[PDB]
């Protein structure tokens, strides 16, 4: 199914669960939690706070299997170097819409970002009890091990806090 | 005296190639030539000089044939163009650094990553010693590991000592007071991140507080081929450092250390061939900037280049920093470990905590500063009291907060000049009359 | 008589030994008029739309340093640059 | 008090009742009866393993094991990879000819040299030529061949050249082997005979390895550089004064290197993971693959691939790793034109009968572990003649007089 | 590429020299070799960042085939250059599946005892070719087994249904 966010910090996992999380620093969105070998990662990093109303996306790191994915606003970087889009390599397909932005992979995803605030990823059967992002896990159970995981009842701001990643420079 | 000839062999002894012409697959022709002794200088500029005139060479000077050297454990003899060495005293240091490196006696770094209490030396006989040493997942995953508690059980093995990661040294499950210096060992304390631990059996233990906790033992060399542990057997060969106790020689690391548990009910280990730098992308930038000084000339690491060859440190310091949580204080603690082996050779390295890991050094109180040469015998008045019972040479210097060349330290607070120290019975004050006035240092007794 | 240079790429980030890319007029004029600033694999964005820091001016041309660029993505790398002048004729 | 047949000789500081002991296989064992473990295997009692020449056998708990002493290997291999006789890795790029090793050791009865050449553009290099000087007759291993030079007059110290495999293997009567893959890949075996006389690259054979870097003035220096530099034959020949490092020349081919090269990491040669290290096996491979720049680094890649897997054939583990995509061989070239007797053998292990061992004659070690293309004769010529790579009758095979094949 | 790469073109020249050289010399009057000459070279200045004995021998097999197709069947793979794996495909030590240089050889698989044919002739193609025994020879394409003419498969909608 479908993970999504958008507008002014809203969420919504792969089972639903649409709440509320306005944190700023630097995310896991979905990943590949099997614990033999880590197929894809999605880093989403929220900006500084731009203002009251809009929420926007500053960048997103993607990393899948062997390769690294880096995109901003207004260029997209493939393991280093600067892609012209659209890019044709046989495991990924990297193109730029005037409104979005789409990575289709043969692992079976696909990202789709305007390039302000509306992120969605795609996922197919194969990865379900594997993921472990903010977009919950994907067991196809309504609000089951995301919110209560041990009879604790998780708030969803403290569910967000859960999913942060430690940068080696930066409080 | 290169004469002149024809049909004479082109195969010539020179003085360090000796027996060339044993190996010698060309014919004669003409040309100049040594007589029938007389092998030709080399390694100086003359001719065909007789062999014992043949000067030596050992990176760089021209050693005359008769001049000794002092070496790294043997001193040496130019001989006729050769050298004749001769063994001298030497101990051996076995380390754990960071989480999971081991080094053993003789060379030999590994990686383990344990769940245990392990026993890193012990004396073979019945008693003598056994070191312990808790190797336990600190971070999230099993794969981020630290050390914990190290484990002495001395003086046979009926006292127990024991050193936490706070501090916190105590004697059979009760606190004690440092310095503590009995008949058959002595625990040290000089700079407060710092434990020098001497024992009369011929053990001494260093052990590493900040940044992260860190080991070194060092052993006589009359102790050779008479341990056994983690730290090998110490021999002289590095082949038979994975021997377990009970016959032969494991494959690796992780399964030689096994046989080591100090408890049985611990699980067993394996080995992880993977890298950290790969299975994270944001760590492996900010390690490959700064493990990079190790390696560069403009640093100050560069003066140790010509004696300590960097190039597995900066293997090491991209993997602790590619894999501990707090990657500042893996960074710190694998940058502080090529500084302290390098002092280990003579090069000491004054200064190099000024841009790289200064979050420590402005904040010394107000009279003492930071420094880099820090040892026992730089301690207060008291310790020129009894001037010859604790002073403990053999160790290595340690960087903290301490006084300058002068001002030796007080009893409580800032450092006052030599004159009015103290009169340590309790220290009394420079105003105090016995007959002894209380004066600088000693005392007119 | 005042046309456009060609492009020069005559510098890479993953080759030379300057530690970066550097792009000089050398070979072809003296003293230019203008420079154009622009990236190899994607020409039309500004250099204020990559984010990494350059200087890119008539007097000495285009320097970018790897050094300048820790912190700001997570590869740290230059990207690939090339440069026009302008000169004028008699 | 709660033993554990691997906690015996640790010491018991920080269920099965008293008595009886866990056995890490199950419920709790006599001490007796205790099993063993080597490699992460279990080994009941009275089992018996060899180890390399010996055999041992799990008594009570420990392995009691027969004390011959084995022959001791000498290892160069890829762009300047060593492994000494006393087991001590290290690199060194020397563009000369080298001792690698001789008994001429401050008289003397042979000696081996490698000449070094550079194999790419980075500055490192590479093994290209090996010569044996036996008394006065010198072999030279050169262009995928064995060639006689200056045989003496009648001494005639007793050799023996034949091809197990993809190697070629040279055999003395006085101890000294020498097995060559054709290519840069080096293996030197002396008997033990030889424990302590010898000096050069390879290390001096006294089963102590922290005086390996003994230079040719007889110092003890801690430098792979000033230790390397000073077995070089020539004075003329110059001193290197770094280690290069490929992958940080050409950054474009590491990509390629670490993705084929991670083949040794993975499920395919996971039982050999407990027996043999593969880690100093990767690390070479990457490094030979980042500096092939020049042509043909598919060879320098399965050359890399194939030291690991030799190693793993010898210590117990056939792995069988080759595909028609990744490192492809080609055995039934060797077939009469579609009778199919020549079969890829991965891990050597077949004792047929040559012409040579139906009239006594055996070599003094073992190399049934050496890779490569090995036949498999019908039943009306079941006798394997070496020299030309024909099955024979038992009679018409040949002669074999003063080291050449006779009709 | 070899203007960009100097120091591939020596190893280049020379490993493309095998399509101008007596080994190719019963094709050289049906097939001009001076584009493939060209090709082979620019091809192997070119493979810089790895596997470049794949670009090599899949450039001296476009030669070889239109020898083949022109009536000049020529072996040139040999265990040093290019070698070919044919015998990782046999059961066991059972020994079928042969390397044939230059395709020519008409079996029966099970399209094509069912009336089934092609309307090219693909029989120039290098590869490796069964040969099946005489208790089962019929060759089944789509598990690379050689089957009894009777337990073959179905071949509806383009797959293989046993
Ligand atoms: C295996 O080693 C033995 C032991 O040295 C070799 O036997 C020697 O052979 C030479 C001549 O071939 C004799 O001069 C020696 O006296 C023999 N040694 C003994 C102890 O009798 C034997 O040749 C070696 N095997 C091969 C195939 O060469
Ligand atoms: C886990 O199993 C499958 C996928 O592996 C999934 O459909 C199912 O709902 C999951 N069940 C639980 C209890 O998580
Ligand atoms: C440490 O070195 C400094 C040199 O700057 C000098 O004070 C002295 O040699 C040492 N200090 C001691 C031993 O207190
Ligand atoms: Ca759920
Ligand atoms: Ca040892
Ligand atoms: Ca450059
Ligand atoms: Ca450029
Ligand atoms: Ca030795």
């Amino acid at each position: 199914n479908v993970c999504s966010t958008w507008g002014n910090f809203h969420y919504k996992t792969f089972d639903g669960d649409v709440f509320r999380f306005p944190g700023l620093c630097d995310y896991n969105f979905a990943s590949d939690c099997r614990g033999s070998y880590k197929e894809f990662a999605v880093h989403l990093k929220r900006g500084p706070g731009q203002a009251e109303a809009p929420a926007g996306v500053e960048s997103i790191l993607l990393t899948i299997k062997d390769d690294t994915i880096y995109l901003t606003r207004h260029l997209a970087v493939l393991n280093g170097a600067v892609v012209s889009t659209p890019h044709y390599s046989p495991g990924l397909l990297i193109e730029k819409s005037d409104a979005y932005t789409k990575v289709y992979s043969r692992a079976g995803l696909t990202l789709m970002w305007n390039r302000e605030d509306a992120l969605m990823l795609e996922l197919d059967t194969k990865f379900r009890n594997h993921t472990c992002g903010l977009c919950g896990d994907y067991n196809g159970l309504q609000s089951y091990s995301e919110f209560l995981s041990d009879g604790v009842l998780f708030s969803p701001l403290e569910f967000g806090n859960m999913q942060k990643i430690n940068q080696p420079d930066v409080v | 005296n290169l004469v002149y000839l024809e049909s004479g062999s082109p195969c010539m002894d020179t003085c360090s190639h000796l027996e060339v012409s044993s190996l010698c697959e060309e014919h004669r022709m003409d040309g100049c030539f040594c007589p029938e002794g007389t092998v030709y200088d080399d390694i100086g500029d003359s001719g065909c000089v007789p062999v014992s005139q043949c000067h030596c060479r050992l990176h760089g000077h021209l050693y005359t044939p008769g001049q000794e050297i002092t070496n790294d454990c043997e001193q040496c003899v130019c001989n006729a163009g050769r050298w004749v060495c001769k063994d001298l005293p030497c101990p051996g240091t076995c380390a754990l650094e960071g989480g999971s490196h081991i080094t053993t006696f003789d060379g030999k770094t590994y990686t383990f990553h344990g769940d245990c209490y392990y026993v890193l030396a012990k004396g073979d006989h019945n008693d003598s010693y056994a070191l312990l040493g808790e190797l336990a997942p600190c971070g999230s995953t099993d794969k981020q590991t630290c050390l914990k508690t190290v484990v002495l059980l001395a003086d046979k093995k009926k006292n127990a000592v024991v050193f936490k990661s706070d501090g916190s040294v105590l004697l059979n499950q009760l606190q004690v007071n440092l310095p503590h210096v009995t008949a058959s060992f002595s625990v040290f304390r000089p700079s407060s991140y710092h434990i020098m631990v001497s024992m009369a059996i011929g053990v001494r233990l260093q052990v590493q507080l900040a940044p992260v906790m860190q080991l070194f033992v060092t052993l006589d060399q009359a102790s050779q081929g008479q341990v056994q542990g983690l730290c090998g057997n110490f021999n002289g060969l590095e082949g038979d450092d994975f021997k377990t106790a009970s016959g032969l020689v494991e494959a690796t690391g992780a399964g030689f250390a096994n046989t080591w548990k100090a408890q049985s009910t611990c699980h067993d280990k394996l080995d992880w061939l993977d890298d950290p730098c790969s299975l994270n992308i944001e760590s492996a930038n900010y390690a490959e900037h700064w493990c990079s000084l190790l390696k560069k000339t403009e640093t100050p690491f560069g003066r140790c280049h010509s004696a300590v060859d960097p190039a597995e440190y900066y293997k090491r310091c991209k993997y602790d920093t590619c894999n501990c949580q707090n990657n500042e204080d893996c960074l710190c603690a694998a940058l502080s470990s090529y500084a302290r082996a390098c002092t280990a050779k003579g090069v000491m390295l004054w200064g190099w905590r000024e841009h790289v890991c200064n979050k420590d050094v402005g904040s010394c109180p107000n009279s003492q500063v930071f420094l880099y040469n820090l040892t026992t015998c730089q301690q207060t008045c008291r310790s020129l009291s009894e001037a010859d019972s604790h002073c403990l040479e053999g160790f290595a210097p340690v960087d903290g907060c301490g006084c300058p060349d002068h001002t030796f330290l007080d009893e409580k607070g800032r450092c006052v000049p030599l004159a009015k120290c103290s009169c340590y019975g309790l220290y009394l004050e420079a105003g105090d009359v016995v007959r002894c006035v209380c004066r600088d240092g000693r005392l007119h007794c | 008589c005042c046309l456009w240079s060609d492009w020069i790429n005559e510098d890479h980030p993953s080759s030379g030994s300057d530690d970066g890319d550097r792009e000089t007029f050398d070979g072809v004029c003296g003293a230019p008029e203008d420079i154009e600033c622009r990236s190899v694999k994607d020409p039309h964005l500004s250099l204020e739309q990559h984010g990494q820091k350059v200087q890119c001016d008539v007097s000495v041309g285009f320097i970018c340093k790897n050094e300048d660029q820790f912190g700001n993505g997570p590869f740290g790398l230059c990207y690939d640059y090339k440069i026009r002048v302008n000169c004028c004729w008699p | 008090r709660a033993l554990s047949c691997q906690t015996l000789a640790a010491g018991y500081y920080h269920v099965c009742p008293d008595g009886l002991m866990d056995d890490g296989r199950g419920g709790c064992v006599v001490e007796k009866e205790c099993p063993c473990v080597h490699n992460n295997d279990l080994y009941s009692s009275g089992a018996k393993i060899k180890v390399d020449c010996n055999t041992c056998t799990c008594k009570r708990g420990r392995w009691v094991c027969t004390q011959a002493v084995c022959h001791g290997t000498c290892s160069i291999y890829g762009s300047g990879h060593y492994i000494t006789f006393d087991g001590k890795y290290y690199d060194f790029d020397g563009h000369c000819s080298y001792v690698a090793v001789q008994d001429y050791c401050g008289l003397g009865s042979f000696s081996i040299i490698t000449e070094n050449v550079p194999c790419g553009t980075t500055g490192v290099t590479c093994s290209k030529a090996i010569k044996i000087f036996m008394g006065r007759t010198e072999l030279k291993l050169e262009d995928k061949h064995r060639v006689v030079i200056q045989r003496d007059e009648g001494h005639h110290v007793a050799y023996t050249t034949r091809e197990v495999g993809q190697y070629l293997v040279v055999e003395s009567s006085t101890g000294i082997i020498v097995i060559w893959d054709k290519r840069t890949t080096v293996f030197i075996k002396l008997a033990p005979s030889y424990k302590g006389t010898v000096c050069g690259l390879c290390g001096n054979f006294d089963h102590r390895s922290n005086n390996d870097f003994t230079t040719r003035d007889h110092m003890v220096v801690s430098s792979e550089l000033d230790f390397g530099n000073s077995w070089k034959e020539a004075p003329t020949c110059p001193d290197v004064s770094t280690n290069p490092e490929p992958c940080s020349l050409n950054p474009h081919r590491r990509s390629w290197a670490e993705k084929q090269c991670s083949i040794l990491k993975s499920s395919v040669f996971s039982i050999c993971h407990s027996k043999v290290d593969p880690k100093p096996f990767y690390e070479a491979c990457v490094h030979d693959s980042c500096s092939c720049d020049t042509g043909g680094d598919c060879e320098c890649f399965c050359s890399a691939v194939a030291s690991y897997a030799q190693e793993c054939t010898k210590e117990g583990a056939c792995v069988f790793w080759r595909t028609p995509d990744l490192c492809p061989i080609f055995c039934d070239y060797y077939n009469p034109p579609h009778e199919c007797e020549w079969h890829y053998e991965p891990c050597g292990n077949r004792s047929f009968e040559t012409c040579r061992t139906i009239n006594g004659i055996h070599s003094n070690i073992s190399v049934s572990y050496l890779e490569g293309c090995y036949p498999r004769c019908p039943k009306d010529r079941p006798i394997y003649e070496e020299d030309l790579k024909k099955c024979v009758t038992a009679d018409k095979c040949g002669c074999y007089v003063e080291d050449t094949h006779y009709p």
